[PDB]
RNA sequence: CAGUAACGGCGAGUGAACAGGGAAGAGCCCAGCGCCGAAUCCCCGCCCCGCGGCGGGGCGCGGGAAAUGUGGCGUACGGAAG
RNA sequence: GGCGCGCCGGGCCCGGGUCUUCCCGGAGUCGGGUUGCUUGGGAAUGCAGCCCAAAGCGGGUGGUAAACUCCAUCUAAGGCU
RNA sequence: UAGUCUGGCACGGUGAAGAGACAUGAGAGGUGUAGAAUAAGUGGGAGGCCCGGGCCGCCGGUGAAAUACCACUACUCUGAUC
């Protein structure tokens, strides 16, 4: 079938190199486990019963919320949302909002960043003084990818790729008048 | 009739950053058309009512028995008199001299007929019609009449063109060198149907700014 | 909040993004059976509206049903009336299809309740509705205070008796000079008040 | 003269001092905000245009406006939305032609 | 609860006064009552009512002015009083109410016998009744006329 | 109201509603928009009271649901923050 | 069985008036065309099948089809009682 | 009136060979007497240009606008297509 670039623009996906680079800087910026939670209110009562840090904002509402509101400084987006009309605007808000983003393989890989199964979108809100520099080399190569490569990606039509026994029938045909 | 309307009248505004001169300019606007039959008796005519000062230049002229003789030669009122006005339509066919000497004349008061035999009505059919206001309020009285309405012509261009400012009236005052202007081309709209494509509100030292 | 954009998205239909998905979804939804479950809601934001929460005890089914009028079921098309009831072919189910939908959804499901029902795409012989259901003895409704309005007996069989929002726009019923065919309860009500003889007893 | 308020006329019925007050806010609906304007211009962007606007719009570039209105009339309904829709969608053709020179 | 003054629409009617279904909230708050207190101690609420005139207000705003007067509250804890409830001399003198709280009774004006003025006397109200019904029925076409012309 | 306005080979026939007086009188909640570290829910295993409507408490790096959005605030009578 | 003083267990630690500053909503649904039934509802009261299918200073209603224009009145397509 | 025959709309797509388009970027393009000159022209214009002089001019000379002096839209061939 003859796909929509709206649709196709989720299969130029992030190469091998750079998500492993990517999933390095965001496996430092977790949410606490369930059970890592409580040991943190084990250390209430020193100062009770005697300053947040940056995390990876999860789903697609609380990371669109804070695209509109210029507090993304990279959004990481899954290539196989079961139903895409979730995730198909995001792209569009991002670029339009100057948001740099990228497009990772696999919901169920970005869903073990957090502690759960699937997770659509994760986005960089804020990191520390010295992993500065990991997300400033990240936002140059996906910026220069994605964001500004956007006028060629919307007019860019997926699929429309014939079977290879109709292929191999048509070119038997194309060597029959030469 | 009305092809076109407004509601975001503004955006002539982006224009230091085109404009700097220092010499004797007039800036002019530019605002093309479509669907016009120059054969049939289809008319596209008027003088589009701008009292706040806009730029012709010509040959003057300044009628009237007014006491004109005091207030009207300041810019030199050079009153011929209408008997000394025969020659310019009897000199017309049998000699071959343009005796004009003039591109602009005055409508006065103080007398409430110019001249009613064939002098006054005489300028009928030889474009530069004596129409202005300059009679019994007395503002400027005389320069009132280059500060004036805004004049064109229709011809074989099919095109409206006319001039908006002066090197002079600041930008918030050259925006509303057109607001009692764009009210009258939806106002004397004859049937010359769905006219307007191009309305370019020009700074002649620049670029082709549009606003459509 | 993104469910704004899935709701307008979802409103032009007629797009180059919508026209595709609705076509390669009415293609997969055609190779399962008539009424079978599903794991999630395909629209999860219109599931939303219409009264969903995605905790344990809310199920969807997506039920197709066959496209067209009703036929009146008489042997070789023969009535044996006066010409009036002579129909055959032009007559209309006075309940709509998504209204049956819901009561397929209902019948099979027995031991659940139809909460509301939306439609997920249409076809030539097939339309396809995602209907809510939810399980009333599951703890989690159970033990909500505002979800346990469901769990008494009146509502059982919503779907069946037309208390459901599909089920309610069949009976013609609503406020003002346009529904005076069912003051009262409903259009039974009018029509027994309406002919029930009040003889007084001192008259 | 002395004139009596009367029950038929211009200005008929019983005179009383009138409250003007604010209207409520169910009255206030279906009005366009900056966010939700914001969310309509994106799925413009996203999406395009229906079949039968973009031959209605191909029309107006043509500049048979008349038959334009006949087209949108017949296909949406009625005469006050095809009417909306026409100056919504000439609108949108002309700032096509803002982007065209520049 | 009190039901406020509300007079009956349909000029076959208006000349009456029912009571209403419950107070407005535009008067309620010219009165001083909170929405959710006024229900709890015994006002009726109507949130759909308009006030189009002030008279019809200004009878209702004096309606609870009334009600708060001749309201005794009780303790909410009977041993220990509160700020705004009433006293133990009210409170024992405090006695159930048969019938419709402050009932709607619907008087007239009184006018004195006067002398006729000379104009009051000339006034021809059957030709101002004839005259006023030509200008409300024409008044659309003289207009379009008088545009026209 | 009223055998009325209206329907009807305008034939036979059919046929409501508003206003008004009472009987009764009672009001509300989501989604959405947004902020609160999912702050939310279900179930197993051990202990104690103690429940012929299976409920409260302690305990667990016990298991799951859930960011494809649980709970708190909050709904057209306006709402929220300072 | 029902209720009140109070002993006693648990939880909840919560108000209003005025300005400034943000925000506001249910779509193959309204709507239109046609067809069948229905209605007291008559150039079509309600319901349904199929085709076309929106808008946001919008939309609905204003018992005669339609255009232009003021005015009134509610906030549909989610839910309990 | 069942059925059958026939037309329209919907499910319903993709591609090459063969016209008018217009979105759209161009290049050719014009002959009234009459003037020394194939006037597509308006709001301009006594002036602006390139090595201080020139430059095209001015006047009249044809006519209700006239040749140098920012830029535009149009009409008749031509002409590339995400």
């Amino acid at each position: 079938l003859k796909v929509p670039p709206a649709i196709n623009q989720f299969t130029q996906v992030l190469d091998r190199q750079t998500a492993t680079q990517l999933l390095k800087l965001a496996h430092k910026y977790r949410p606490e486990t369930k059970q890592e939670k409580k040991q943190r209110l084990l250390a209430r009562a020193e100062k009770k019963a005697a300053k947040r840090p940056p995390v990876l904002r999860a789903g697609v509402n609380t990371v669109t919320t804070l695209v509109e509101n210029k507090k993304a400084q990279l959004v990481v987006i899954a290539h196989d949302v079961d139903p895409i009309e979730l995730v198909v605007f995001l792209p569009a808000l991002c670029r339009k909002m100057g948001v740099p983003y990228c497009i990772l393989k696999g919901k169920a890989r970005l869903c073990r960043l957090v502690h759960r199964k699937t997770c659509t979108t994760v986005a960089f809100t804020q990191v520390n003084s010295e992993d500065k520099g990991a997300l400033a080399k990240l936002v140059e190569a996906i910026r220069t990818n994605y964001n500004d490569r956007y006028d060629e990606i919307r007019r860019h039509w997926g699929g429309n790729v014939l079977g290879p026994k109709s292929v191999a029938r048509i070119a038997k045909l194309e060597k029959a008048k030469a | 009739s009305r092809d076109t309307l407004y509601e975001a009248v503004r955006e002539v505004l982006h224009g230091n950053q085109r404009k700097r001169r220092k010499f004797l300019e007039t800036v002019e606007l530019q605002i093309s058309l479509k669907n016009y039959d120059p054969q049939k008796d289809k008319r596209f005519s008027g003088t589009v009512r701008l009292k706040s000062t806009p730029r012709p230049k010509f040959s003057v002229c300044v009628l009237g028995d007014q006491q004109h003789c005091d207030e009207a030669k300041a810019v030199d009122i050079p009153h011929m008199d209408i008997e000394a006005l025969k020659k310019l339509n009897k000199n017309k066919k049998l000699v071959k001299k343009l005796a004009k000497k003039y591109d602009a004349f005055l409508a006065s008061e103080s007398l409430i007929k110019q001249i009613p035999r064939i002098l006054g009505p005489g300028l009928n059919k030889a474009g530069k019609f004596p129409s202005l206001l300059t009679h019994n309020e007395n503002m400027v009285a005389k320069v009132d009449e280059v500060k004036s309405t805004i004049k064109f012509q229709m011809k074989k261009v099919l095109c409206l063109a006319v001039a908006v400012g002066h090197v002079k009236m600041t930008d918030d005052e050259l925006v509303y060198n057109i607001h009692l202007a764009v009210n009258f081309l939806v106002s004397l709209l004859k049937k010359n149907w769905q006219n307007v494509r191009a309305l370019y509100i020009k700074s002649t030292m620049g670029k082709p700014q549009r606003l459509y | 909040g993104a469910y704004k954009y899935i709701q307008e998205l979802w409103r032009k239909k007629q797009s180059d993004v919508m026209r595709f998905l609705l076509r390669v979804r009415c293609w997969q939804y055609r190779q399962l059976s008539a009424l079978h479950r599903a794991p999630r809601p395909t629209r999860p934001d219109k599931a939303r509206r219409l009264g969903y929460k995605a905790k344990q005890g809310y199920v969807i089914y997506r039920i197709r049903v066959r496209r067209g009028g009703r036929k009146r079921p008489v042997p070789k098309g023969a009535t044996y009336g006066k010409p009036v009831h002579h129909g055959v072919n032009q007559l209309k189910f006075a309940r709509s299809l998504q209204s049956v939908a819901e009561e397929r959804a209902g019948r099979h499901c027995g031991a659940l309740r139809v909460l509301n029902s939306y439609w997920v795409g249409e076809d030539s012989t097939y339309k396809f509705f995602e209907v809510i259901l939810i399980d009333p003895f599951h703890k989690a409704i159970r033990r909500n205070p505002d979800t346990q309005w469901i769990t008494k007996p009146v509502h059982k069989h919503r779907e069946m008796r037309g208390l459901t929002s599909a089920g309610r726009k069949s009976r013609g019923l609503g406020k003002g000079h346009k529904f005076h065919h069912t003051i009262g309860g409903s259009r039974r009500a009018a029509w027994r008040r309406r002919n029930t003889l009040q003889l007084h007893r001192y008259r | 003269a002395l004139r009596y308020p009367m029950a038929v006329g211009l200005n008929k019925g019983h005179k009383v001092t009138k409250n003007v007050s604010k209207p409520r806010h169910s009255r206030r609906r279906g009005r366009l905000t900056k966010h939700t304007k914001f969310v309509r211009d994106m799925i413009r962007e996203v999406c395009g245009f229906a079949p039968y606007e973009r031959r209605a719009m191909e029309l107006l570039k043509v500049s048979k406006d008349k038959r334009a209105l006949k087209f949108i009339k017949k296909r949406v309904g009625t005469h006050i939305r095809a009417k909306r829709k026409r100056e919504e969608l000439s609108s949108v053709l002309a700032a096509m032609r803002k982007a065209a020179a520049k | 609860p009190i039901r406020p003054i509300v007079r009956c629409p349909t000029v076959r009617y208006h000349t009456k006064v029912r009571a209403g279904r419950g107070f407005s909230l535009e008067e309620l708050r010219v009165a001083g009552i909170h929405k959710k207190v006024a229900r709890t101690i015994g006002i009726s609420v109507d949130p759909r009512r308009r006030n189009k005139s002030t008279e019809s207000l200004q009878a209702n705003v004096q309606r609870l002015k009334e009600y708060r007067s001749k309201l005794v509250l009780f303790p909410r804890k009977p041993s220990a009083p509160k700020k705004g409830d009433s006293s133990a001399e009210e409170l024992k003198l405090a006695t159930q109410l048969t019938g419709p709280v402050m009932p709607i009774r619907n008087v007239f004006k009184k006018e004195k016998a006067r002398v006729i003025t000379e104009e009051e006397k000339n006034f021809k109200a059957f030709a101002s009744l004839r005259m006023a019904r030509a200008n409300a029925r024409l008044f659309g076409i003289r207009a379009k006329r008088a545009k026209e012309a």
